[PDB]
């Protein structure tokens, strides 16, 4: 009895790594994107109804681990590319919170619910960032509207202190080239983009398009105020910046 | 077991381990014998065989490095760069192993984090000689302008030591026929090749053309052309180039002034 | 106990006794309500703490020197305990 | 009494690079503090204090 508890626990372990286990095996259902576990017949049916708890935290590190597989295979130059770049950040912490774990069935011990309390800071961490990547898999989005699906998400996740940090970080390295190509307009009105990574596309005075395959900010008039700065250079709070960013470079 | 610890650290070098292996290109896995309980463990080295396997195609780079004096100049200024990352890749397996003689075990979860940051910064050198299979100049700099667009911003940091050691025979090409008038080829890598026809004395004749086809990405092409009517006239660090050979063009056309006054 | 963490106040405040005494007071509350460890003990995840922080500041030289020093301190086998070492160094950065 | 003087020094440079403004005299007290297993945490706090 205590000791089925103890293999199955360094099982566990083996599993969130990304690693198959000794009676835990991993079977493709979607191709990994959620893993269809099976635990085998252990004879202590207790121990093996408990192990049932902890396995979907290790589902929602399989839909991290595409995340970051799935925006490299299109080889993109855009804020999607950077916000994968961030779960990989919050993928390279978590491996330490694992490690300690194994560390401790080395010497001294960890029993299940030893396990279940610590694991449990991060299982509600990884389910929130399950989320956000799998409203993104749909094999978009390409600049603007990465930073729009994010912004609507921060906006309701609003009153839950937990999520409104985690959001922070993402929201953030996902503008730092965004801000770039915000100045290169505001300044000189010319265009950065490797490929679409910029709301206000191109094809003197010129022949400026939006579209919503790259969604402003979180409201559309302040894209038209961009619009309207970059003619004259040719002849909560982050919208906010355009309108008196606009109204001294007029 | 603690065997196996150690025997992951020699496949970083890319050095065989003590175990027969069928694998080397494939990846570096190893085949002890009794591998089928030891998966799980076998497994966890096998994520970190992967990062030798990439080792690999640095090592096998640095072997063309130099030949009896290998084609470009830029060819192999390319790749001091990428043997300087590969020797600080070395520097955590001197203090790994240094680690596994103390008064010993360090376990395998522990150093899965110590190869995760060299995990992001030699899979990015191992994409960057995918690109490039020929060593001629200025395809080198094409490799580096189109990494450095890209997402991502831990390997951008990585990209731009490289720019500044890829570019630096680029712009020590450009610095001397701007002022003096004075170039050199060594096999046709910078983007002027010289003698269309023949030499002839100079008052603005064709001798040099722009050479598209190994020109460096980091001049725009209007702006290669801007530095060809320089160099007869005497005769993100990507962004700073464009700059100064402005302030070139004014200093040269004194100098073209004079010429009238010889005539 | 008692006279090691006297001696912190004397050094620190470059005075003796009778000058430090309020402190003192502080001192002995804050260390005593509090005195064994409240984090489970484990030197990996300490060492990653100060890595990252020279990381983070873009000092990646130092954070492979430091990388070395880590094993010069563990090789000697005189201090054990080392964690509460390091995590004490890494606080007061 | 000589590799006690050698881990000293390593410790000194680990306060070197981190910036920490301790002394070879303060190093040597939270040291003792320290492997007497008292909390780095508690330890930490009546430092800033004290420099106050």
């Amino acid at each position: 009895l205590p000791s089925q508890e103890t293999c199955l626990v360094e099982d566990l372990l083996y599993i969130l790594i990304g690693v198959d286990g000794r009676y835990i095996s991993v079977q493709p259902l979607v191709g990994r994107q959620s893993r269809s576990f099976s635990v085998e017949q252990n004879l202590d049916s207790s121990v093996k109804e408990l192990v049932n708890r902890i396995l979907p935290v290790a589902t929602n590190y399989s839909t991290v681990t595409r995340f970051v597989e799935e925006n490299s295979s299109f080889e993109y130059g855009q804020v999607n590319h950077a916000l994968g770049a961030a779960m990989r950040t919050l993928g390279k912490e978590y491996m330490i919170l694992i490690s300690q774990l194994e560390h401790l069935q080395r010497q001294g011990l960890l029993s299940l619910q030893k396990l279940w309390f610590y694991i449990q800071p991060t299982l509600r961490t990884m389910e929130v960032l399950a989320s956000i990547a799998t409203s993104l898999n749909k094999g978009e989005c390409f600049g603007g509207a990465t930073l729009s699906l994010l912004h609507d998400r921060t906006f309701g996740y609003t009153g839950d202190s937990q999520a409104q940090e985690l959001c922070l970080y993402l929201t953030k390295a996902a503008s730092a080239p965004y801000f770039d190509i915000l100045e290169r307009w505001i300044y000189r009105g010319i265009i950065n983009d490797p490929y679409s990574e910029f709301m206000v596309e191109e094809h003197w005075d010129q022949r400026y398009t939006i579209v919503q395959q790259q969604i402003p900010s979180f409201l559309q008039k302040v894209a038209d105020k961009i619009l309207s700065t970059g003619k004259y250079l040719n002849v909560q709070a982050y919208v906010e910046r355009i309108e008196k960013a606009y109204n001294y470079a007029s | 077991e603690t065997s196996l610890v150690r025997d992951l650290l020699y496949v970083f070098q890319g050095i065989d381990g003590k175990f027969v292996k069928m694998c080397n290109s494939e990846n570096c896995y190893k085949v002890d014998g009794k591998v089928a309980v030891s998966k799980s463990l076998k497994d966890i080295t096998s994520k970190l065989s992967e990062l030798g396997w990439l080792h690999n195609k640095i090592k096998k780079y640095t072997d063309q490095r130099s030949l009896d004096r290998a084609f470009g100049l830029v060819g192999q200024s390319f790749c001091a760069a990428l043997h300087q990352e590969l020797k600080e890749y070395y520097r955590l397996l001197s203090v790994l192993h240094s680690q596994l003689q103390v008064e010993s075990s360090l376990t395998l979860r522990r150093l899965l984090v110590w190869t995760f940051d060299p995990k992001i910064r030699l899979k990015t050198l191992a994409a960057l000689v995918d690109h490039c299979q020929g060593r001629k100049g200025g395809e080198l700099a094409s490799a580096v302008h189109a990494y450095t667009k890209t997402g991502d911003p831990y390997m951008r940091s990585l990209v731009q030591h490289i720019l500044g050691l890829v570019a630096y025979p680029i712009l020590n090409f450009l610095y001397r026929w701007i002022y003096d008038g004075e170039l050199e080829d060594t096999y046709h890598e910078f983007f002027v090749a010289s003698d269309p026809v023949v030499k002839t004395d100079r008052l603005w004749h064709d001798k040099y053309s722009l050479r598209k086809s190994m020109i460096p990405s980091f001049m725009t092409m209007d702006q290669s052309r801007k530095v060809l009517l320089i160099g007869k006239s005497i005769n993100d660090l990507e962004n700073a180039f464009q700059t100064k050979i402005d302030a070139a063009y004014f200093d040269t056309s004194k100098y073209l002034l004079d010429v009238l006054n010889k005539n | 106990p008692n006279v090691l963490l006297q001696n912190l106040c004397c050094r620190i405040l470059g005075k003796g006794e009778a000058d430090v005494a309020q402190q003192f007071q502080y001192a002995v509350r804050v260390i005593g309500s509090n005195f064994a460890p409240t984090v489970e003990r484990d030197e990996f995840l300490v060492t990653e703490k100060i890595k990252k922080e020279f990381v983070r500041q873009r000092r990646e030289a130092d954070g492979a020197l430091f990388s070395e020093l880590h094993r010069k301190l563990q090789s000697q086998g005189v201090l054990k305990n080392r964690w509460s070492i390091l995590y004490l160094l890494l606080s007061l950065s | 009494m000589s590799a006690v003087r050698e881990t000293m020094d390593v410790l000194l440079e680990i306060s070197r690079l981190l910036n920490t403004g301790l002394d070879m005299e303060t190093l040597s007290i939270c040291v003792r503090l320290c492997e007497q297993g008292i909390n780095p945490e508690a330890l930490s706090s009546v430092i800033k204090e004290l420099r106050r």
